[PDB]
């Protein structure tokens, strides 16, 4: 008669490793992460992300003509933009400051548009011959919609002086350009004065352009640039624009309703018609592990990422052959 | 393992014991049979959970990367921005390998050391009343009932009335 | 007869965790996390701290007629200002590379102000009336006290040329401004010349300014802008002034006659007539534990910050019933 | 714990040793009584001593944080520094808590493993001239007065005289 | 240390065992000897090696630092990017430090261990058919010539015989 | 008859660290740390670095007439310039973006000098009397090789309306630069004209530069100021210059025939005639360590830096006196 002690075996053929022993059978173990996801843009928390598709952050705020999709865009959870959309600045030019309004739109999950100085209010200048084929419509010739290209009428451009007072609650995105042109002779012709200005001011900017003139490449077929500038006016506060020409002015400018979480995801995919709780620029995720492996660049509830293969604890024993 | 019961001294695991991690094989005149010990198994798969939330919970605040874009004369910045995200991302994938790695080593010993302790416990109560096999087994002096091999495992065999 | 191996328990209820089991209570242990700070912002190692109060680094610097406790302030361990502090650019405007100036300080424990041209050296011009209603004292509209405002006398404003020497042996921190005008009537008015500029130039410097005029919204009762440049002029390096309009000129300027350790802390906190080794925005610490876990920013020899609530080292054994 | 001693068969510590953490109790006709063993002792409070200094110490070099001030338009560089302070102070808040849950850990099993190695070191002294009773104690075949308890504690016990 | 065998109830090492780190030493009528266990001793040349290997490959991917320069006017970033750099040195030395110091304790608590293990081993097989001398050695109660030393190496010692 | 059980021991002296004891003696260790280095720059792979020695990255790349080593230089493994290199900005000025620059020379291992513009085309302006005394070189007045400084001839400086295509297959480094005179005297004497511009323009580039005029300290003798802006022209795209006055133009531009892995280090040290896998500051490593404690600026196939002193692994056992 006798009695033994002994342990627990089983027929699991799960392996971990540890520092001085690599491929260790256990009889039992537990994975701790995460190595698939959806492949798939998704809601998130039911919220659908803002996806710019073939257009860019410039082309949907200045309102690119062929970005037209995205008027009025609802509510997002994230905004997802390509690498190299194609629908950016049609008119060649600069976007003054890009990156810091990008980053500012990491704070904002919903923009209310609103007309700010009417089109036709500009009954002395001309405000409908402001086009370019570089920036077309329809197959005729039209301009960044949320802007006005201001030109002169009966060969006069008088000063404009302009004010808004923001009566709302919220902040303000307002957006405004310069143009410059390619030669004296054009500018003359565009707008009759030769030596020109944009005088901004709000209770904070302080702001005066001038055209700079110079021989430019073609882009988009044409030599001639458009700098954008902007500004958060805040409320309570008024803008001040004066310009005796060369003003790009601004018609519609976008009231901050909704600010929170959000993020400039970049990634060439499209919508999935899914929902998730917790998004990559690669697909979607939906684990209970602590940690995953998909994309550093996530948003919503997340394990941690980690650069690793695999990561597997020891539960149980060492597993007998 | 450090201990030198598991896959040491007892050679081997049994698949006949399904009811917990460790226990006590018997054999007499009447048959044999497997019985888990119920404290230690539990004792262990305490241990191990909260070791597992342990680890859950450490790792828990932790490095994450924000989208950050800068134009074409920010190279500086834009790099080191790369710099700060990746070094953050290889300290933290460190931690958790190196955690894993380690406690994973700790979690087979932890093990082992419960195995030898029961073992143990087991030859204290018998003492000179068995014979010490060396493999695990203790050999009975004396026939050795279901009754009296109930009491090894209660922790109540009675020393002196063998 | 016999002999027993056993070891020792206590009557203490001290708890460590581990990574197994929690709140094990052990026979002795050892706290290395300070918890505890007096409340107070104290002098450093007997030095007190330059504690601005309401004014601010600008309103300090410039010489804000409300910050006239800051003239001629004696060495400092450490700064502190608060987070929104009202006696600041009284006179609306911006402050040139502020943040880069405020890093320099950090590296900066003491400034002996010294005068580099004189109120009275301006006998072609006007000195005397450069005030405004945004910077009051006393009741009567007052100016940054460090710097001269100069406008026309008789309607003529002549060219200024003027150039400082420094000789002595320390860099000199030289303050000045520019002024924007309202209008170009207000510009006539002010300095009779309408197209003005400002030329400044050390061994590096090459500034020259020009007003930018636009229609802003009053701040502080003024809708006109100041706008502050600085430099460090080297020893045996010359500064030199040219202007026709709009200049405002130094008066005093600041020698850094001690460099080394200090900090710009932030604040509500007043003075707590108190002397401490190691100073956070909070209150002082006073211990030897290797960590604290009080504030992140602190200055003095200070144990290591953590965000740990509880940091306990088992140093005895498992204590027993 | 790992090696079985400390709330294993030894079941509880003794408030009455006051003068250590490992000791010695007695029992005889001429009275009973606790002595501590100053060199298992001695030795715990130098390996628990120079752990304590020698997290201190790694510790030592740490990140320290900086104010930086960042204007209107610096919006990107203000995160990033803020990121980058937080990553840091995240990267060594967990390195102060795990070293202290693993060291902790070591330090248990550290007197567990110093108690067993008495009770080993005695158990090989004493060999079959004692009954070993399972809960630390060992109970003599031979009358063993304060002399001869004395032997057991010095090392000395002269086993072939008894 | 730990397991209680190294400098411990074996008081000392062998010079005279040159063909491995643990081993036997044996003597009687026909002469004395050491002889190494070399699958003891394999175990530890394997345990170790993996070691070191693991402990240089979870440190192959670690920051690295590049120069990037700053003007005059770019105090604060030229700052942000020292502290970066000097952060994430601090933290991977921080990191090759502690690894060193908790892997060598737990490589000289490991070759402990080991030994300890082989002593169990050999004592399980003598049984009661020798003395245990308290440092290590087993004094015989039979003649045991090299056959029957050859025999407790071997793991084979015949305990029904003798 | 006996048999005991025992451990190895040895002469060895060596000593390891663990958590609880310091200076434990064992029987085997192992080093992974290298505390050494051959104290001496070294080629890469068999590649030589650039070394500039007493020039700069401006100083080569304007071309310094001091720099005439540096004409043409060979494929490069990594650049090393000194810390306060003597011949740079000979004629005292600016380099525009110059960090910028330099970071991009990282991603650089061979330029490839061309000439865009050659110095005989400049028919109505003198291209050859555009020299200083401030960069001398063979005891006369010189200048930076690379660019031209166009000045008047017969009293009259002509509009310069000038455009260089890129047909190459690379990328191209231009360089260029504006005058800043000490007065209106020297600004009329030099170039006729009183106001004066440089319009550049690519399809990216739309800059617009006048001079600056302030009165200066003279550095290397002179006061007045050279400004220099750079672009990279891509392939296919044209610059286009034009100026009246002050226009410091291309002779040769750099193409970028190799990019890929390079760094600017930063040493005093000369060339040692020498070769390595591994480089550092300080000198060259060679060694089997996953570690080294040497400098932590490094180029090629090295071990890791740590700050440690020692670093030392337990592989024997506790070796016994
Ligand atoms: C080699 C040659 O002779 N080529 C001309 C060719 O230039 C010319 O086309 C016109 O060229 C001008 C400038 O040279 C503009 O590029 C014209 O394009 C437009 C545009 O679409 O943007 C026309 C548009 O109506 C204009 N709109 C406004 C508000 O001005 C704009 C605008 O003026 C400029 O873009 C401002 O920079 O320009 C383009 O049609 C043709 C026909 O004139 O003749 C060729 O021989
Ligand atoms: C609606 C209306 O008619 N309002 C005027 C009101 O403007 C005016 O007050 C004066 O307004 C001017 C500009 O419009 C300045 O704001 C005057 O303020 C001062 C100032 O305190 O700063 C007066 C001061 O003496 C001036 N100092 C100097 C050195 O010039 C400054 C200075 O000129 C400007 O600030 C430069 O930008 O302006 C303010 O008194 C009153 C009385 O004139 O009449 C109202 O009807
Ligand atoms: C106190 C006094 O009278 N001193 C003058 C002294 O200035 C003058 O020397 C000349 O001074 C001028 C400006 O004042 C320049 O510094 C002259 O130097 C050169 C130079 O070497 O760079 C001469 C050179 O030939 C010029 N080259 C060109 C292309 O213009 C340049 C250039 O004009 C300027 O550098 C542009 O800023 O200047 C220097 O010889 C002497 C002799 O004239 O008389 C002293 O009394
Ligand atoms: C442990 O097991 C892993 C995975 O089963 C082995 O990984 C393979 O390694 C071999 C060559 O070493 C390759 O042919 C396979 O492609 C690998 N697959 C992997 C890593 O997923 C590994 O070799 C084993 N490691 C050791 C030390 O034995
Ligand atoms: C923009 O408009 C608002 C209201 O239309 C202005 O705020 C008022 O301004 C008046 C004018 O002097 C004051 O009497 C009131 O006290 C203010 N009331 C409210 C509700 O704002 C605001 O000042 C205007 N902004 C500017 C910069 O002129
Ligand atoms: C260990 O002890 C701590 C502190 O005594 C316990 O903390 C409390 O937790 C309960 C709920 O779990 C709360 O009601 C208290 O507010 C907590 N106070 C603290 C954390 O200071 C903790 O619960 C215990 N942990 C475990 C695992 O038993
Ligand atoms: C500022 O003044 C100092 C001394 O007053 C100047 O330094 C001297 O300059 C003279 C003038 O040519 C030289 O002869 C001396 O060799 C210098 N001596 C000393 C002690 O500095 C200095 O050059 C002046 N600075 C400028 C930029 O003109
Ligand atoms: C362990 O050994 C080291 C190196 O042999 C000792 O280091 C020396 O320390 C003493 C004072 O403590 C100094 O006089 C020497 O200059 C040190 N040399 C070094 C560090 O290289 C060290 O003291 C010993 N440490 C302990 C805890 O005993
Ligand atoms: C620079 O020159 C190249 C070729 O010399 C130009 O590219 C050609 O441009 C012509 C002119 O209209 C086109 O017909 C061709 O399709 C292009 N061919 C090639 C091979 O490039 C280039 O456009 C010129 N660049 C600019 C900005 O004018
Ligand atoms: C463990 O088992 C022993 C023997 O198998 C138990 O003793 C018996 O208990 C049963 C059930 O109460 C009684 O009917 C018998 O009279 C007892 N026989 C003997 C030989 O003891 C004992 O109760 C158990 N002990 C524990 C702690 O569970
Ligand atoms: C430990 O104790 C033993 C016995 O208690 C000691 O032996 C006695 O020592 C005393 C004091 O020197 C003598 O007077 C006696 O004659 C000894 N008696 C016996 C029975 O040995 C011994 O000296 C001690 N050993 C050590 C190492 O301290
Ligand atoms: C280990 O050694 C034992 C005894 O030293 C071996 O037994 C002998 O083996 C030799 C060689 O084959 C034979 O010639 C003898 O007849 C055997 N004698 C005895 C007493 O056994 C045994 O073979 C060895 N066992 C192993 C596993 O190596």
């Amino acid at each position: 008669d006798q009695i033994c002690i002994g342990y627990h075996a089983n027929n699991s053929t799960e392996q971990v490793d540890t520092i001085m022993e690599k491929n260790v059978t256990v009889t039992h173990a537990q994975d701790i992460l995460e190595k698939t996801h959806n492949g798939k843009l998704c809601d998130l928390d039911g919220v659908k992300p803002l996806i710019l598709r073939d257009c860019s952050v410039a082309g949907w705020l200045l309102g690119n003509p062929m970005c037209d999709e995205f008027i009025n865009v609802p509510e997002w959870s994230y905004i997802v933009e390509k690498a190299n959309p194609v629908n950016d600045l049609c008119y060649p030019g600069d976007f003054n400051d890009y990156e810091e309004l990008k980053h500012l739109l990491s704070r904002i999950n919903h923009f209310e548009k609103i007309q700010i100085i009417p089109k036709s209010s500009w009954s002395s200048h001309e405000a409908s011959l402001g086009v370019s084929s570089a920036c077309p419509y329809q197959g005729k010739s039209s301009f960044f919609r949320n802007v006005v290209w201001l030109i002169k009428k009966n060969s006069t451009y008088p000063t404009i002086k302009r004010s808004y007072n923001n009566t709302n609650q919220e902040d303000l995105l307002v957006l405004w350009g310069i143009h410059h042109p390619n030669d004296a002779a054009e500018q003359t012709k565009l707008y009759q004065n030769p030596t020109t200005y944009i005088s901004v001011g709000t209770s904070t900017l302080n702001q005066r352009l001038v055209p700079r003139i110079a021989t430019r490449s073609k882009v988009n077929g044409q030599s001639g640039r458009m700098e954008f500038f902007w500004t958060i006016l805040k409320p309570n506060d008024a803008i001040n624009f004066e310009s005796n020409g060369n003003f790009i002015a601004p018609e519609y400018a976008y009231k901050i309703v909704k600010k929170g979480d959000s993020t400039i995801m970049k990634s060439e995919l499209e919508y999935g018609n899914c929902n998730t709780k917790c998004q990559t620029p690669m697909g979607a995720i939906n684990s209970s592990m602590p940690f995953h492996n998909i994309h550093p660049l996530t948003i919503g509830e997340c394990p941690k990422y980690v650069k690793s293969n695999r990561l597997v604890l020891a539960t149980g024993l060492r597993n007998s052959p | 393992g450090l201990f030198g019961a598991i896959a040491g001294f007892i050679e081997g695991g049994w698949q006949g014991m399904v009811d917990g991690w460790y226990g006590y094989h018997h054999s007499n005149e009447q048959g044999s049979g497997y019985a888990a010990d119920k404290e230690s198994t539990q004792k262990a798969i305490d241990g191990v959970t909260n070791k597992v939330n342990s680890i859950i919970d450490k790792m828990n605040t932790q490095f994450e990367a924000v989208g950050r874009e800068f134009n074409n004369l920010e190279r500086r910045i834009e790099n080191l921005n790369k710099k700060m995200e990746d070094g953050f991302l290889d300290v933290w994938t460190y931690n958790a390998e190196l955690l894993v790695l380690m406690e994973n080593e700790r979690t087979l010993d932890f093990h082992d050391s419960n195995v030898k302790n029961l073992y143990d416990k087991v030859r204290l109560q018998l003492r000179d009343n068995a014979k010490e096999l060396g493999n695990g087994c203790f050999e009975f002096y004396h026939k050795c009932d279901n009754e009296c091999m109930e009491s090894v495992r209660n922790g109540t065999y009675d020393y002196p009335q063998y």
